[PDB]
C-alpha cells in the first residue's frame, strides 16, 4: 500500500498528466464522477498508490496541478475526465511567469510554492511511507523548468530518502517556439542532476518521430503526443499497482540502472506500437516486442543509442508471459549486438514480468535505458546555450528579475562536466 | 428588510445553492 | 481577470482605433450599444446588466475627430468621459503638443487611466496607438508616455507607432516631429512596432487588388493585426503567447525594441477560394519581403528574433514544418546568437470578418512580430530626413517659440544616431 | 440541572445569538411557534440546559436580551426564530450606546441595570441548580462593551462560584468601523481579568478569513459571520446537551484549561468547514478534522498560533468515532511539532468525545486552545491606545461622562500586566 | 421613537427647506396634501388619522421668501405657524438681526420649539440649516442658538451653514457677517458642516455635466445628504449611525468640530449605467479631492476621522475591501494620534430620485463627513478678506450705529486666530 505524489506542473506538465490520470483511471476502473464500474478484485486494491478514499465514496486522484497561468488548469477541469480531481489543488497564480526561469525561480512563484507545498504536505504526511514523488514538467517555459525547479528542491530537503521520479520534456533543437528555451534548460539541469534520483528524458522530434513512422499518422496532436507518455509512465509504475511474476518498484528500477549517482538522466520508451494495416499483421511475440524496444525509431529522446554505449537497460514487461523468453531476449540483444553495451557490466539487462497488460493487447513493455548517448541532448543543448550568451543575448530578463551571470556560467559548468563523465563511459 | 443576514450557509455551512476545447 | 488598456492618441490614434474598436466588437458579440444578445474581459466591462464598455482612452487635441465619434454610430458605446478631446490642436508641432497645449489635456486624461486601472484586477500593458508624424500623437505620445512611466512604470507598453513614410508624406514638417519623438520612444517604450504608408498601399496593390482604397482600409488591416496580437489574451489555444511572451522572446538587449509587422493572408474574395491557404503557405507569405508593413526590406537587414502567431484551424505540426522551411531557404539570414528563433503561438479561433469590407473568409492567419537589423535604415532615412532641414534652421521658429531650448534638436539627433550604431554593433 | 442563561447584549450580541437560539433550536428540533417535531428522546432529555418551560407545553429560551437602544430588539423580534423569547426578557433603553463607554458603564445603561439583573434574577433563583451563565457582547461598541461587563461584574457578585461563559468580539486589526475601538477596547479587559472566567476570543477580520479561504464564500453575510460561531456554540455546550464516552460540562473546560487565573484567553475554532466544490471529494475522518483544526487558516481569532505557543489545549469531538482514534491524534499532533506545545506543562491536550454528532454532518470538533500567541491582538489593541491617549484623543466624552484619566491609565497598566505575563509563559 | 427638529433660517434656510422636505414627503410616500395613500417618526407627526405634518421651523425676517410656500404647492403640508416672517429682513446686518428687529420674532420662534420638542418621545438633534455670510441666517441663527443653549443646553446640535466662497461671492459684506457668527458656530454648535456653494457648483459641472445649475439643483444635492445623513434613524440597517454616534465618534477635541461633506455617487442619467457603481469605485470618488463640498483640497490638510453613510444595497464586506484600498492610497494620509476610525453605516434602503431632477436612479451612495484640518484654510482665506476691510473701518458704521458697540470685531478676530490656531498643533 506503497503512494505515490504526482505533481504536475507547467502547461506542458498539466496536459502530460491530464492524459496520464486518464490512461490509469480506465485502468483501474473509475468513471469521471469516480466510481469503479467492473467487477474486478485484481483493478482495485491498489488504488491507494495513485487515488485517495473520499467519504463521498470517489477516488479522487492523489494529483497537483500547478500553473501560473489559470487557463490551462481550466482546460484540464473543463475536460473530460477533469472532474475527478480535487479543487484544493489547484493552485492558481494570476501573473504569468512567461518563458522566464528567473520568474519561475525567484521572482513570482517563490510566493506560489509555500502554498503548493503545503498541498503537498496535506497528500504526503498521510500515510506511514511514501515511494515517490512522480513530476511532469516542461524545460522550455517559465512555469514549468522554473517553478518547477523550486518543488523539486523543497520536497528533496523535506524528505532526503523518498524517491522522486522526473518525466520532464526537453527543448527540442529542430524546431522549437521558446526562444529562450536554451537559457530554461542549461539552469535547470543543474538542480535536476543533485535533487533528483530519475529523470526520464523526453524530447518533441521523436515523439512526431515515432506517431510518423511507426503509427503512420497523417494527424498527430499534442493529445496524442502526450497519450505516448502517459503510456509510458503508466508501465513504469505497474508493478507498484499490479501484481506479478516477478515485481519491480520504482526503486527497483533505481537501484539498477544508474551506477553512480550524477548519471540518472533515462530514455523512455512502449513498444507494441502498430500501424493501419498492421494491427492485424503483427504477431505478439516476445521477441518482437524485444525488437520495438531497441530501435532508434522507437525512442521518445531523438538522442540515437546507436551513437553510444548502453551503461544499464531495464525493461518493464507487462502482461501474461513466459519468464525464459522473457530474459533470453535479453540475452540474445546482448550477444548479437555487444559493442552496443558497456563491457565493465556484464548483465546490462533487467527483465520484470507484471501479471496485468494494458487494456485490449496481450503484452507490453517499456523500456528504460540509462545510455552514454544523452550526451548528444546535453551537447546541443549546450551549444544553443552558449551562442547566445557569448554576446548576453536576452541576458537581462533574467538579471533583472534578480541573479548574476555567475549563475549562468555556473549552470554550464555542471552541464558541460554532464557530457564529461559520460565520455570515459564509453 | 433582512437583507444583510441572509441564510447563505444552512446548518452544515457548506454554502448554500450558487472557454475550453477540444484536443481529441 | 486578464485584461490591457488601449490608448489611442492622435488622428492616427482614434481612426486606427475606430477599426480597432468595431472588429473586437464583432468578435465578442458586442453590439453598437454595449448590450449583447469570460472573453470580453481583456476589451470592455461588466457595467449594468449587459452594458459592456470598451476599455480605452480616446484623446487628440481637435475637437473634430472626437466629437464626431461622439456622434456616430458608437456614441452611447463608449463611456462619453473616456472621450477626452481637446480643443486645439498641436498644429503638427511636437512643441504645442508637449509642453503648452498638452500640459492641460493629460491630467483629465490620467484621471481615466486611475480609474480605468481600479475597475480592473490583473492589468497587464497599454497598447498605446499614435502616429509619429506631426503634432499630437508626438507631442501627447510623448508626455502620456513619460508619466505613464513613473505611476505606472512597470507594466508593458504596446506602441503601435505609425512612423513616417520614406517617399510619399502629408507633412514637410515631419521629420522633426519623429526626430523629437525617439528621446521617448526609445526608454518609455517596452515595445515600439513600426508602422508605415506605402507598406499597407501596395499589400493593397499586390494582395487584395484594390486600386484606390482609403486610410480605412489601411486602419482595418492594422485591426486585423492588433486581434491577433491579443488573441491568446481573450481567446483559448494550444501555444498561448501572453503579452509577457511577446517581449521576453523578441527583445534581445533593452534598447532593440523596434519590431515590424506582417500578416498573412491579405486576401480578397478572388483568390480566397484559388487557393490551397494553409500553415506551410501563409508563412511563406509572411516572409516575403514586401509584405512588412514597414517599406523595410529584410534581406538588406537580417533577423535577430521572430515570433509568430497562427490564428485558426492550425496544427502544432504544420508550425513545425513550416518554420523548418522557412530557416532552411537561403535569403532568411538569421543571426549567429541566436539558434532558435521562432516564438510560434496558436489561436483557435479563426480570424473575423468585418461585414462589407476588404477581407475574405480565410481559416488560417500569420501574423509576424519580427525584430531585425533591417529596421535601422527606416531610422537612417530619417536621419537624412532631419539634417538637411536643420542645416539651415527651418521651421525652428515655432518649436523655440512654443517653449523649447534649441538644443534638443541635436540631443534627438545624437539621441538617434546612437540608435543606428547600437543596431550595427548587434550584429557583427 | 445545569442551566445557562444566554445574557446577549449589544447590536452585535443579538444577532450572534439570534442564531444561537437559531442552531441550538435546530439542533434539539423545536419550531418558531414553540412546539417541537423530531420524534426522539435523546433530543429532549436536556431542554433545560437552554429552555424554561411554559403552559401548553411551550418552550422558552433563558435569554435575557439587553440594549440601550430599540432598533436591534425589534429586528430580533422581527426575524425568524425570534418570536419565542420572552417579552420582559426584552429589557432595552431608549436612548442609544453611542459607542461610549462612560454611557454604559457609569450613566443612561446603568439605570436599566435595576431592571436587567430583576429579569436575570427571575430565570436564575428558581430551579435546582445552574452551571453557569452565557453572555455575548461586543467589545468595541457602546452596549456590548459598556452596561454589558457592568452586567458582568454585578452577575459575578451575586454568584460568585457559577462559570462565566463570555463570547466577546474584539477589534479589527485590519480595518473596522468605529474610531473609539481602542477606548472600549482596554477599558472592557480591565475588568474581563477578574470578575471573568473563559474570555475566548473572536474577530471580525479572522472570521472573514475562513470565509474566503476555507469557505470559498464570493459574497459573506453577516449572518454567515453568525452562523460559523452559533456552530461553535454548540461544540463547547455539547456534553452538557448531549451523552458520551467522556463527558465533559462546561466547567470542565476551565479546570484542564487554566494554569493561572488570568491566564484565560481561548481561541475559538471548528471543523469540518468545508466549501461546496470540496464537498464530496475530501473525506471526514479524525485525521482530517484534527488537521483542519490546529490549522491556523481556520482559527476564528486573527492572532496566527504558530508566533507563539500553545500553553494546553483542548477538543470538542460529536460523533460515532472511535475514542482510541481521537487519543493518538492527540499524540501525534502532540510529537511532531513540539515546538508549538509549553514543555513546563506535559502532554498539552484533554480530549472530549460526546457520542451525538452535530446536525447533519456524520462528526465535527471544536476547538479551545489556550495559546500564548493571543499577545499579536493584545498588543495589537495596546498600540493604537498609545497613540490615542497619548495626545488626549477624544476624552472630553469620556471624562465628561463621569470618569477621570486615571481609569484609562491604570487599564493600560493592568493590560501590559496581561502580555507580560503571557510573555514569559512561552 | 426617534425624532429631530430642523432650524431653516435665511434664503438658503427656507429654499433648502423646500428642496429636502419635498425629498422626505416623497420617499415617505406622503402627498402633498399631507397624508399617506412606521419611519415617519423622525421629521413628521400623526396630528389624526394620517396627515403627516412636518417638524421645521421655517423661519425669516422679510415675507418674501416665505410667502411663496405659504402660497405654494406645499401650502397645505406645513404647520402655518411654523412658518414665521415678520415684516423686514435684517439686510445683511449682524446687529439688525441679534441686537435691533428680531428679540419680538425669536420670542414666537422658540415659542413654536417649545410645543414641538413637547410632543417628543426622547429628543436627539437640532439640524440647524442656515446662510452665514447673509442676515437673518447669522444673526437670528445665533440669538436663536445662544437662547437654545439654555432651554435644550443637553442635546446636539448639528449645524450646515453655507460659508462664503473665496472667488465665487454674492455680496461685500461675507467678513463682516460670517467671521464674527463663528462666536454662534464654536461655544454653542456641537458639529458644523460647511457646504460652501463655489464646490456645489463645479461639481454640476463636472459629474451631473449640468454648466448652469441653478439655487434649486444645489438644494437638492444637499437635500440628498440630508437624507443620507439622518437615514439610520429611519430605515432599517446594518450597523448604525446615530446623531450621538456620529457626535461622539467622528469629533477629536470639544472646539475642534468643523467638517467637511461628500456625496458619491452624484452621476446624471448618460454617466449612469456605462459604468459599474461598485463599492469600491463610489468610495474613490467620496474620497477624490474635487468631490468635497468645499473649497478644501484635502491634500494640503490633515484627515483626523471620517464618517461614511454607505445607504442602499452596500456589503460590507465590501466596504471593509474598499476602505483599506483608502488606507493604501498616499494620497489620502491620517494623523498619527488618529492611527484608526474609519466609522461607517450602512442602511438598506436606496436612494430615492427626485422626479424632475439631474440625478439618475443608483442602487448606492456614499455620503462622507470628514474633519481634515485643511478646513482652517477656509477661515485662512476668511480672515484675510476681513483685516483689509476692517483696516480703514469699512462699513463698520452701519454696525456700530444700529446697536452694537465696536469692540466685537477686534475679539471675533481673535476667535479666527485661536480656531486656525487649534487646528495647527493638533495636526503637528
Ligand atoms: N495608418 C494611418 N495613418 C494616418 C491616418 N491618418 C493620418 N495618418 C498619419 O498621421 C500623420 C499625421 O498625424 P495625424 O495622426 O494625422 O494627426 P495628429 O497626430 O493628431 O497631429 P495634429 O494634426 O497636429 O493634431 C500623417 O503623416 C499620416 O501618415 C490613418 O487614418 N491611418
Ligand atoms: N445653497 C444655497 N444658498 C443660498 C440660496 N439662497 C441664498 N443662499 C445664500 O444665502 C446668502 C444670503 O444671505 P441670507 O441670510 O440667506 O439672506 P436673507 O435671508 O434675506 O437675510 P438678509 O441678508 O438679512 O436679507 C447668500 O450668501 C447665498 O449664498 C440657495 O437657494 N441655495
Ligand atoms: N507534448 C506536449 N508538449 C507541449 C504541450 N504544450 C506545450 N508543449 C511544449 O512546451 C513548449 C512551450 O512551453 P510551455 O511548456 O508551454 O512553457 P510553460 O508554460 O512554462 O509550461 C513547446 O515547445 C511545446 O513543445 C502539450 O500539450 N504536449
Ligand atoms: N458578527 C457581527 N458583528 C457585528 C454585528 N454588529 C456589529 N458588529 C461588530 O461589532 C463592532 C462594534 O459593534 P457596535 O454595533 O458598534 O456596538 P454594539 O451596538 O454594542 O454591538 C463593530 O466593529 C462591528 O463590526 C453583527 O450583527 N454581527
Ligand atoms: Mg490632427
Ligand atoms: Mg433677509
Amino acid at each position: 500500500m506503497r503512494e505515490i505524489v504526482h505533481v504536475q506542473g507547467g502547461q506542458c506538465g498539466n496536459q502530460i498528466g491530464a492524459k496520464f490520470w486518464e490512461v490509469i483511471s480506465d485502468e483501474h476502473g473509475i468513471d469521471p464522477t469516480g466510481t469503479y464500474c467492473g467487477d474486478s478484485d485484481l483493478q482495485l486494491e491498489r488504488i491507494n498508490v495513485f487515488y485517495n478514499e473520499a467519504t463521498g465514496g470517489r477516488f479522487v486522484p492523489r494529483a497537483i496541478l500547478m500553473d501560473l497561468e489559470p487557463g490551462t488548469m481550466d482546460s484540464v477541469r473543463a475536460g473530460p475526465f477533469g472532474q475527478l480531481f480535487r479543487p484544493d489543488n489547484f493552485v492558481f497564480g494570476q501573473t504569468g511567469a512567461g518563458n522566464n526561469w528567473a520568474k519561475g525561480h525567484y521572482t513570482e512563484g517563490a510566493e506560489l510554492i509555500d502554498s503548493v507545498l503545503d498541498v503537498v504536505r496535506k497528500e504526503a504526511e498521510g500515510c506511514d511511507c511514501l515511494q515517490g514523488f512522480q513530476i511532469t514538467h516542461s524545460l522550455g517555459g517559465g512555469t514549468g523548468s522554473g517553478m518547477g525547479t523550486l518543488l523539486i528542491s523543497k520536497v528533496r530537503e523535506e524528505y532526503p530518502d523518498r524517491i522522486m521520479e522526473t518525466f520532464s520534456v526537453f527543448p527540442s533543437p529542430k524546431v522549437s517556439d521558446t526562444v529562450v528555451e536554451p537559457y530554461n534548460a542549461t539552469l535547470s539541469v543543474h538542480q535536476l542532476v543533485e535533487n533528483a534520483d530519475e529523470v526520464q528524458v523526453i524530447d518533441n522530434e521523436a515523439l512526431y518521430d515515432i506517431c510518423f513512422r511507426t503509427l503512420k499518422l497523417t494527424t498527430p496532436t499534442y493529445g496524442d503526443l502526450n497519450h505516448l507518455v502517459s503510456a509510458a509512465m503508466s508501465g513504469v509504475t505497474c508493478c507498484l499497482r499490479f501484481p506479478g511474476q516477478l515485481n519491480s518498484d520504482l526503486r527497483k528500477l533505481a537501484v539498477n540502472l544508474i551506477p553512480f549517482p550524477r548519471l540518472h538522466f533515462f530514455l523512455i520508451g512502449f513498444a507494441p506500437l502498430t500501424s493501419r494495416g498492421s494491427q492485424q499483421y503483427r504477431a505478439l511475440s516476445v521477441p518482437e516486442l524485444t525488437q520495438q524496444m531497441f530501435d532508434a525509431k522507437n525512442m521518445m529522446c531523438a538522442s540515437d543509442p546507436r551513437h553510444g554505449r548502453y551503461l544499464t537497460a531495464s525493461a518493464m514487461f507487462r502482461g501474461r508471459m513466459s519468464t525464459k523468453e522473457v530474459d533470453e531476449q535479453m540475452l540474445n540483444v546482448q550477444n548479437k549486438n555487444s559493442s552496443y553495451f558497456v563491457e565493465w557490466i556484464p548483465n546490462n539487462m533487467k527483465s520484470s514480468v507484471c501479471d496485468i497488460p494494458p487494456k485490449g493487447l496481450k503484452m507490453s513493455v517499456t523500456f528504460v535505458g540509462n545510455s552514454t548517448a544523452i550526451q548528444e541532448m546535453f551537447k546541443r543543448v549546450s551549444d544553443q546555450f552558449t551562442a547566445m550568451f557569448r554576446r548576453k543575448a536576452f541576458l537581462h530578463w533574467y538579471t533583472g528579475e534578480g541573479m548574476d551571470e555567475m549563475e549562468f556560467t555556473e549552470a554550464e559548468s555542471n552541464m558541460n562536466d554532464l557530457v564529461s563523465e559520460y565520455q570515459q563511459y564509453q | 428588510y433582512a437583507l444583510r443576514d441572509h441564510l447563505d450557509s444552512k446548518l452544515v455551512p457548506n454554502q448554500s445553492t450558487d472557454h475550453t476545447n477540444v484536443l481529441s | 481577470m486578464r485584461e490591457v488598456i488601449s490608448i489611442h492618441v492622435g488622428q492616427a490614434g482614434i481612426q486606427i482605433g475606430n477599426a480597432c474598436w468595431e472588429l473586437f466588437c464583432l468578435e465578442h458579440g458586442i453590439q453598437p450599444d454595449g448590450q449583447m444578445p469570460d472573453a470580453f474581459n481583456t476589451f470592455f466591462s461588466e457595467t449594468g446588466a449587459g452594458k459592456h464598455v470598451p476599455r480605452c482612452v480616446f484623446l487628440d487635441l481637435e475637437p473634430t475627430v472626437v466629437d464626431e465619434v461622439r456622434t456616430g454610430t458608437y456614441r452611447h458605446l463608449f463611456h462619453p468621459e473616456q472621450l477626452i478631446s481637446g480643443k486645439e490642436d498641436a498644429a503638427n508641432n511636437f512643441a504645442r503638443g508637449h509642453y503648452t497645449i498638452g500640459k492641460e489635456i493629460v491630467d483629465l486624461s490620467l484621471d481615466r487611466i486611475r480609474k480605468l486601472a481600479d475597475n480592473c484586477t490583473g492589468l497587464q500593458g497599454f497598447l498605446m496607438f499614435n502616429a509619429v508624424g506631426g503634432g499630437t500623437g508626438s507631442g501627447l505620445g510623448c508626455l502620456l508616455l513619460e508619466r505613464l512611466s513613473v505611476d505606472y512604470g512597470k507594466k508593458s507598453k504596446l506602441n503601435f507607432c505609425s512612423w513616417p513614410s520614406p517617399q510619399v508624406s502629408t507633412a514637410v514638417v515631419e521629420p522633426y516631429n519623429s526626430v523629437l519623438s525617439t528621446h521617448s520612444l526609445l526608454e518609455h517604450t517596452d515595445v515600439a512596432v513600426m508602422l508605415d504608408n506605402e507598406a499597407i498601399y501596395d499589400i493593397c496593390r499586390r494582395n487584395l487588388d484594390i486600386e484606390r482604397p482609403t486610410y480605412t482600409n489601411l486602419n482595418r488591416l492594422i485591426a486585423q493585426v492588433i486581434s491577433s496580437l491579443t488573441a491568446s489574451l481573450r481567446f483559448d489555444g494550444a501555444l498561448n503567447v501572453d503579452v509577457t511572451e511577446f517581449q521576453t522572446n523578441l527583445v534581445p538587449y533593452p534598447r532593440i525594441h523596434f519590431m515590424l509587422s506582417s500578416y498573412a493572408p491579405i486576401i480578397s474574395a478572388e483568390k480566397a477560394y484559388h487557393e490551397q491557404l494553409s500553415v506551410a503557405e501563409i508563412t511563406n507569405s509572411a516572409f516575403e519581403p514586401a509584405s512588412m508593413m514597414a517599406k523595410c526590406d529584410p534581406r538588406h537587414g537580417k533577423y535577430m528574433a521572430c515570433c509568430l502567431m497562427y490564428r485558426g484551424d492550425v496544427v502544432p505540426k504544420d508550425v513545425n514544418a513550416a518554420v523548418a522551411t522557412i530557416k532552411t531557404k537561403r535569403t532568411i539570414q538569421f543571426v549567429d546568437w541566436c539558434p532558435t528563433g521562432f516564438k510560434c503561438g496558436i489561436n483557435y479561433q479563426p480570424p473575423t470578418v468585418v461585414p462589407g469590407g476588404d477581407l475574405a473568409k480565410v481559416m488560417r492567419a500569420v501574423c509576424m512580430i519580427s525584430n531585425s537589423t533591417a529596421i535601422a535604415e527606416v531610422f537612417s532615412r530619417m536621419d537624412h530626413k532631419f539634417d538637411l532641414m536643420y542645416a539651415k534652421r527651418a521651421f525652428v521658429h515655432w518649436y523655440v517659440g512654443e517653449g523649447m531650448e534649441e538644443g534638443e534638436f541635436s540631443e534627438a539627433r545624437e539621441d538617434l544616431a546612437a540608435l543606428e550604431k547600437d543596431y550595427e554593433e548587434v550584429g557583427i
